[PDB]
């Protein structure tokens, strides 16, 4: 019989499987503006602000 | 440091005199116990002083001037 199996080569395409996915709602909705540039590491670890 | 105090304060009880060796080591344990306790308050700044363009006043910072208190 023929054992030609050394004739060829394993190959291993360079595609990537589709994966799974989430979605962004909550943080699309809260407010950022209102703490944008208002607290940084350095100068401390918590921000106040005044109720009406 | 205490027992050199208290002695101090109380040799005249029994009507006598410190010898100077006493007084030179009540002086360094006290001395001692000053050093232990030191501050250094470390004063801030003014409060309408400037912060200079550099540190990005608006974009970074929400204070175009030092605070200075509390």
């Amino acid at each position: 019989p023929n054992n030609l199996d050394s004739n060829v080569s394993q190959i291993v395409l360079k595609k990537f499987l589709p994966g799974f996915m989430s979605d962004l709602v909550l943080a699309k909705t809260v407010d950022r503006q209102l703490l944008a540039g208002e607290i940084n590491s350095s100068t401390g670890d918590s921000v106040s602000f005044k109720r009406p | 440091a205490v027992g050199y105090q208290l002695l101090l304060r109380m040799l005249s009880d029994y009507s006598l005199e410190p010898t100077p060796q006493v007084l030179s080591n009540a002086q360094r344990s006290y001395d001692a116990l000053m050093t232990d306790t030191l501050v250094v308050p470390s004063m801030r700044r003014r409060g309408d002083f400037p912060v200079g363009q550099g540190n990005k006043y608006d974009v970074f910072t929400s204070d175009r001037y030092y605070p200075g208190d509390l």
